[PDB]
């Protein structure tokens, strides 16, 4: 507890509080509400958002931008082996196409 | 459902823009993918945007045909708009899921034609009846007023917001619920596709003719005003003779202020009544509004006749500095002339003497607007930090995080 | 950065500018699909296709405006056929251009003259 | 973009000149905003400032705004019929696709826009196994190359509204901090595990 | 199956024309004073002034020849709505997609009742 | 500035005063958290050396 | 600003001369006027006056006062433009070519807000715009916009 | 019969009227003009020097937009040059596209004045040569330029149709306006206090009816009699436009029949 | 910088037509009215030239 109310200082470099252990606890500024609660994640994405008359209502444009950069793994199955590969060897560049392959 | 186009932005639809409260001012939107085939499957049979049409927290609709594509519904809808055999066809291309079959046509004579509301109750779907018998209505028509569907086809009256909005007993509700989703979700693709196909050839805008009331039926506008100022001189005068008087509530002082803000807020009513009621039916921003796409009454009485009085703090303008409202009065100015009040509208319009009165009462639903951005989330957080423990056990009851049970039914 | 290619615009990726192709429904019609051309061709076959009394329908319509092609119904009904109704419209169409192609070569010299010449 | 009113507008889509209204002067619009963002907005003074614009049509005279001054619409619409045209704005229109007239009539009159800073593609954001922090071991914020996201506490109060014990799992406890421990069972604490 | 259900004659003496272009509610009042009718049909194509007088017919088909040429306005509605009051009557309200109708005679005319639809004729 | 700022913060003075006509200074704040703390200077405005 | 407190300060001469007319009993022809701002006529009390304002108009934003109409809109709409116009985008400076400047922003072709105030001619603003000049058309046509 | 009614005509642009057709051709002539029409422009530049004060990309985008001489253009091999992308020649060739110099500097101290005349072509009379809209000028302004700022750029044009830029469309508007009185009543003019009085009639209305009765207004009647007005850009005279407008509109006819009766 | 050239909504060409516009309202005592005689009768471009700003004179003294 770098401040237990008592009047220590616990300065490490220019007279600076000591950055202890029960800081980061509960900040916030930290874990607790940021590192524990709402985490930021990955696999997502943002931008502008724009009208459009002619989509489905359960529908949402997607630009090629970024579903060139998503997934999505998906395991192989028998099914579609053959529908699946041509993706690979199209590229990770052409829309129809992907990126890694883990085994 | 993703898919998929180019440009860099997020194309979503416009009648699914009420949930998210938020229109295109640049908005950023996220979107999370999922990953696993199991969590695919939660977003895909539980959270849709077709089942999720109707939230319970009403049990009442939360999408609806909003702007555009509603203000071209009821310029539309109207039995005084044919259709030229011309098409149809072309229009018929949307529905999106068609018969194949050409609507037999509702008129034979001279010209082959269509009624507006004919090819419109082809989008909804088969056997959904509405009896919506609003205000006056007679064994007559008895002026298009009122709405009524049969068989997935109407016959009576016009459509607009009443209808096709988030209504109680909503159209929108009411296939839904009757049945399901889709066609459900289709409604809003036909008519949304259908009706924009309509307006993209009708055509429909406004300019400032649309703001300019006529100049004889104005001439009465500026009498009714200045007609309602011989009321507060009979006021600011008789209340210095000790003739009010006040009560209740209290004080006497207030009783007065009331006795005012109570003349100059109804006197308002009366200029712009009367600047509505003298406005050709056809009047842009005066038939955008009876559809309900957007704004209201009190948006054309402040853009054709008045504006003020303006308000701050449930008084008007406020006195300070000294006993003035400002330094261009004398002292004790108790009238309207000056305290926040203004008489012209967004048209002529307004004077300095007022300019500034507005732009600061202006200021205050606009710091009023700077809180409910924050504080409102913050109450949010409270609640689901107290019942994020409830839910409803398998043997139909709801029960604490403990099994301390809150209720014995599933909501009594 | 998401632009699609402008060329792309005037150059079907082999993709077969035209296709026919029956409905089901309807019984003796069919839907014409044109590609990286419409919104002019697409017109005149309508406002003159539904000239002919052989027919009883007359689609058209772009599907959205980022793809650049369109559609055409046509049902007929009953006789033939209808491949043979669209062409014997398109083929009144290109005759009926060179009606005005002719007159305008023709009167435009002839009024050239009377703002002075000379030869 | 936006106008000097704070008609703050976004690009919605860009038609080739044939599409637009080509009218009938007949010019095109350069950019056209909705109806709907005036009556609610009540902002008359968009609309003034057009129909002044317009007027320094067959004049030039560079017409001045000046906040108040005994300059009216009424004065304004004479000074317009006096060029040819509709005392109000107004034209009639042409559509692009078919040649019909509108039935309605269209405000059509210049002004200026503003090109407003923040474009698009600098606000575009997608992530997916990017690098994350050393202390914490999640997803780096905004910038960078680049990810991650953000998933408020608000945000995930949502889910549980639906019912989604999966995908709510599935974006805390695999799509950024993927990690498993080896515990022992008497007491449970990390070990020497390989 | 000649299923004619209106050969009587009426007039017109009131129209509105009341801030719509096209369309226009007539009235009709023939015979006993207890008549009466009344449409909503369009005032753009096929005007009618005060007494218009000549008659009109319903039916349901089909296949007759000179009543298609015949007349100059024809329509197709179902009638959804068929109540009675005041002395038996009988009072029937047919929708035309929009444009509506009413009339107030006892049985004869009765065939009617069925909404299989109607096709209205009018010849002047 | 406004300092401050640390003693709210709910309303004043953010709320525009009579007293600010002249110098004014009309309406042109930051959309929200500071509004009507920044303020800027008329056209006319002149400041005490 | 404490000054003004014992001051009693005039709006436009106009006002100025009919409170002296009145002095005497002269007819006010309200008559006469067309769509205008409606004055508070004629004059309450306030035998004469101490001073009188330059202009309304001067009383304005420093960004606020290239806004067509200013005084004319709802207000809150005011309040906007001014904060959002110093994210315009045009010429900040005739030497940015020269200015080595981390992220700036210039505009091909630039253009006088055609209807303009009197009172740009000190903000130097015609002559450096934010602005450009765009055919504009308010349509519902389509559904993109 | 007739078809076209001309009425005057200059040497930017070319007033006349349709008769016996239809509204669909009528646009669809009107687009024809305004997009898919063949022209030169430039569409290339490379940069050497270059120490002016308008950027490469300012000067590629505004070089482009300035007009070229085109004329016949759909007649080759010579006198016009097919589109330089289905060429029987590789990557870029004069036999499918028209080399331009631009080799400015400076011999002066005050300022100089770049216009569209210092180009310079290659002598195949194409062409070609740009043109000069200005009255006995020497073409559109391009730069200035003050001390030693020469700019060395190498220019060269291909064929293009507005769909693919609006740089190449070498017409600049259109201006019809069938039914100028109101016959078929296409339009709801907005009144505001008394209709036939607040619009004003059109100088192309003194060709016509129908006011007076009361009829009333018919309905068997389509629209026809189109007061068209082309106008071009100076790229290639004043139709041209016209004449090459359905030339490329019947070919894109056939196309269609083509390919519905050989199978 | 310079004239636009190219009105932006029509094609109308306007390198050419300013070189000889400034001749003009500033050496002909013509009005802005004046350029009706540069066949500017549209708008529409023809506020094109009217509002320009002449931003290279004061940006081409600079010279390094
Ligand atoms: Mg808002
Ligand atoms: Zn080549
Ligand atoms: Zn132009």
């Amino acid at each position: 507890d770098n401040e237990i109310a008592g009047q220590p200082q616990a300065l490490q470099k220019s007279g600076r509080p000591l950055k202890s252990i029960r800081a980061r606890l509960k900040g916030k500024e930290g874990r607790l509400r940021g590192n524990l609660m709402g985490k930021r994640v990955d696999f997502s994405a943002r931008t502008v958002i724009t009208g459009d008359p002619n989509l489905s209502l359960d529908e949402l444009g997607v630009p090629r931008s970024i579903a060139k950069t998503l997934t999505y793994p998906e395991t192989v199955t028998p099914y579609n082996i053959y529908q699946l590969q041509e993706l690979v060897r199209n590229g990770p560049d052409e829309h129809p196409g992907a990126k890694y392959i883990i085994r | 459902r993703i898919r998929v186009m180019p440009y860099s932005t997020f194309r979503l639809n416009l009648s699914v823009t009420s949930p998210y409260n938020a229109d295109f001012d640049g908005d950023e939107m996220n979107m999370h993918v999922p990953q696993s085939e199991e969590t695919r499957a939660e977003i895909q049979e539980i959270t849709m945007v077709p089942k999720q049409i109707v939230s319970p927290q009403s049990n009442k609709p939360v999408m609806g045909i909003v702007q555009d594509t509603l203000a071209g519904v009821r310029k539309f809808s109207l039995r005084d708009n044919f259709l030229t055999r011309n098409a149809v066809m072309n229009i018929m291309l949307w529905v999106p899921d068609w018969d194949g079959i050409l609507p037999p046509p509702v008129i034979l004579k001279p010209k082959v034609l269509w009624t507006g509301k004919q090819i419109l109750s082809l989008i909804i779907p088969k056997g959904i009846n509405l009896i919506r018998d609003d205000d006056k209505q007679s064994l007559s028509n008895p002026t298009d007023s009122g709405m009524l569907i049969e068989n997935g086809e109407i016959i009576y009256g016009v459509v607009d917001k009443k209808t096709v909005g988030a209504s109680q007993g909503g159209l929108v509700h009411t296939i839904w619920k009757e049945k399901g989703p889709e066609i459900c979700k289709g409604f809003f693709n036909g008519i949304q596709r259908v009706v924009n196909y309509w307006l993209l050839h009708n055509g429909f805008s406004i300019g400032i003719g649309d703001t300019i009331a006529d100049a004889d039926t104005m001439k009465e506008v500026t009498r009714t005003v200045k007609e309602a100022r011989r009321q507060v001189a009979e006021c600011i005068q008789d209340a210095q003779h000790n003739r009010l008087k006040p009560e209740p509530g209290m004080t006497l002082r207030e009783s007065f202020e009331a006795k005012v803000s109570r003349i100059l807020n109804q006197a308002r009513d009366n200029a712009g009544r009367s600047a509505e009621h003298s406005l050709k039916d056809s009047n842009n921003v005066k038939q955008m509004v009876a559809a309900g796409s957007k704004g209201s009454f009190i948006n054309i009485s402040q853009m054709s006749a008045c504006v003020g009085q303006q308000i701050v703090e449930g008084k008007r303008i406020p006195f300070g500095f000294k006993y003035r409202t400002l330094p261009h009065f004398p002292k004790d100015d108790d009238s309207p002339e000056s305290r926040g009040f203004i008489e012209n509208s967004y048209l002529r319009g307004l004077t300095p003497q007022e300019f500034f009165f507005h732009a600061m009462a202006g200021r205050e639903g606009l710091i009023d607007t700077a809180v409910k951005t924050a504080e409102t989330g913050y109450i949010q957080r409270r609640l689901v930090k107290a019942m994020e423990d409830v839910m409803v056990r398998y043997d139909g009851t709801v029960r604490n995080a403990m099994g301390d049970i809150i209720q014995f039914a599933y909501g009594e | 950065m998401n632009q699609p290619e402008r060329y792309e615009l005037i150059e079907l990726m082999g993709l077969p500018k035209v296709t026919y192709e029956l409905d089901s429904k309807s019984p003796n019609a069919a839907v014409v699909t044109l590609e990286k051309e419409d919104h002019t061709l697409a017109n005149m076959l309508a406002n003159q296709l539904l000239s002919d009394e052989r027919v009883l329908f007359a689609g058209y319509k772009v599907p959205h405006p980022l793809n650049h092609n369109f559609i055409l119904r046509v049902q007929t009904v009953e006789d033939c056929s209808p491949k043979q109704v669209i062409v014997d419209a398109a083929k009144s169409l290109i005759t009926h251009l060179e009606e005005i192609k002719v007159n305008f070569m023709r009167e435009w010299e002839l009024k050239m003259i009377s703002v002075e010449g000379v030869e | 973009f936006a106008s000097r009113h704070g008609q703050k507008g976004t690009i919605g889509m860009t038609y080739r000149h044939e599409d637009m209204p080509f009218s009938a002067q007949g010019i095109v619009p350069d950019i056209i905003i909705n109806p709907h963002a005036i009556p609610s907005r009540m902002t008359v003074a968009h609309l003034v400032e057009c129909q002044l614009s317009k007027v320094s049509a067959l004049s030039g005279f560079e017409g001045d705004a000046t906040p108040f001054t005994d300059v009216t619409v009424e004065a304004v619409s004479k000074l317009l019929r006096s060029h040819g045209f509709q005392s109000r704005g107004f034209e009639v229109m042409y559509h692009g696709h078919t040649g019909r007239k509108l039935v309605a009539q269209v405000f059509l009159g210049p002004t200026y826009y503003q090109r407003l800073k923040h474009l698009v593609d600098d606000k575009i954001h997608a992530r997916a196994r990017g690098p994350v922090q050393i202390l914490t071991r999640q997803p780096v914020e905004g910038r960078s190359r680049d990810g991650g996201l953000r998933f408020g506490e608000m945000e995930r109060d949502c889910q549980i509204s639906h019912g989604c014990s999966s995908v709510l799992r599935e974006r805390l406890f695999d799509c950024s901090d993927a990690y498993r421990v080896i515990v022992c069972d008497i007491c449970g604490l990390i070990a020497i595990a390989s | 199956s000649e299923s004619v259900l209106l050969d009587e004659i009426f007039t017109v003496t009131s129209v509105d024309k009341q801030k719509y272009q096209r369309v226009s509610r007539i009235t009709a009042v023939s015979g006993q004073n207890d008549m009466n009718l009344t449409l909503d049909i369009n005032s753009q194509i096929y005007p009618l002034e005060k007494d218009a007088t000549f008659s009109l017919q319903i039916t349901s088909n089909l296949n007759s020849p000179d009543l298609k040429e015949a007349a100059d306005y024809i329509m197709y509605g179902k009638v959804y709505r068929v109540e009675e009051a005041k002395d038996e009557k009988v009072s029937v309200y047919v929708s035309f997609g929009g444009l509506l109708m009413a009339i107030e005679g006892s049985h004869r005319k009765l065939y009617r009742l069925s909404l299989d639809h109607v096709y209205l004729l009018l010849r002047r | 500035n406004t300092p401050i700022g640390r003693d709210g913060k709910l309303a004043k003075p953010r709320q525009l005063h009579n007293t600010h006509w002249g110098m004014v200074c009309p309406a042109e704040t930051p959309e929200g958290q500071a509004c009507g703390l920044v303020k800027n200077l008329s056209l006319m405005s002149y400041v005490s050396v | 600003a404490e000054e003004e407190e014992t001051v009693m300060i005039a709006m436009s001469p106009e006002d100025l001369e009919a409170s002296r007319q009145m002095q005497a009993g002269y007819e006010v022809k309200e008559e006469l006027d067309p769509a205008q701002r409606v004055k508070p006529a004629p004059n309450p009390h306030v035998h004469a006056w101490t001073h009188c304002e330059i202009h309304p108009a001067m009383i304005l934003g420093i960004l606020a006062s290239i806004i067509p109409f200013p005084d004319h809109n709802q207000s809150p709409r005011n309040t906007y433009q001014s904060a959002m116009g110093k994210q315009a985008m045009g010429v900040y400076l005739t030497n940015y070519q020269v200015r080595m400047d981390t992220m700036a922003n210039i505009l091909y072709y630039p253009q006088k807000p055609l209807a303009t105030t009197r009172s740009m001619e000190y903000l130097k603003f015609r002559e450096l715009p934010a602005g450009q000049n765009a055919i504009v058309a308010i349509l519902c046509y389509s559904g993109y916009n | 019969e007739t078809h076209i009614t001309i009425r005057n005509i200059s040497k930017n642009s070319v007033d006349f009227v349709l008769t016996n057709t239809s509204l669909a051709v009528a646009n669809s002539l009107r687009r024809v003009v305004l997009a898919e029409i063949p022209t030169v422009a430039i569409d290339l530049v490379e940069i050497n020097v270059n120490t002016s004060v308008m950027p490469d990309e300012f000067l590629a985008h505004r070089l482009g937009m300035i007009p070229l001489d085109s004329s016949n253009i759909d007649e080759p091999p010579p006198v016009g040059l097919e589109y330089t992308r289905n060429c029987d020649c590789d990557q870029y060739c004069p036999k499918c596209s028209v080399e331009l110099f631009l080799n400015a500097k400076c011999t002066g101290e005050g300022t100089m004045e770049i216009y569209a005349r210092d180009l310079v072509v290659s002598s195949n009379s194409s062409l070609g040569h740009p043109i000069l809209a200005d009255p006995k000028s020497r073409g559109p302004l391009i730069c200035k330029l003050r001390k030693e700022q020469e700019i060395s750029l190498r220019c060269i044009a291909k064929k293009g149709i507005a769909k693919e830029h609006a740089k190449w469309s070498p017409t600049s508007a259109v201006a019809f306006e069938y039914d100028p009185w109101n016959k078929l009543q296409h339009t709801d003019y907005w009144f505001e206090n008394d209709a036939d009085a607040e619009w004003p009639k059109s100088k192309n209305a003194d060709w016509e009816e129908p006011p007076r009765e009361g009829e009333p207004f018919n309905f068997q009647e389509e629209p026809r009699r189109f007061y068209m007005d082309v106008e071009s850009v100076g790229s290639i005279p004043p139709n041209e436009i016209m004449v090459q407008g359905l030339r490329i509109l019947q070919e894109k006819l056939a196309v269609l029949v083509r390919d519905l009766d050989e199978e | 910088m310079i004239i636009p050239i190219r009105c932006f909504s029509c094609g109308k060409v306007i390198g050419d037509k300013w070189d000889t516009y400034l001749t003009l309202l500033q050496e002909d005592n013509t009005e802005g009215e004046a350029l009706d005689k540069l066949g500017l009768q549209r708008y529409c471009c023809r506020r094109m030239i009217l509002t320009h700003v002449d931003l290279i004179e004061k940006l081409l003294c600079y010279n390094p």
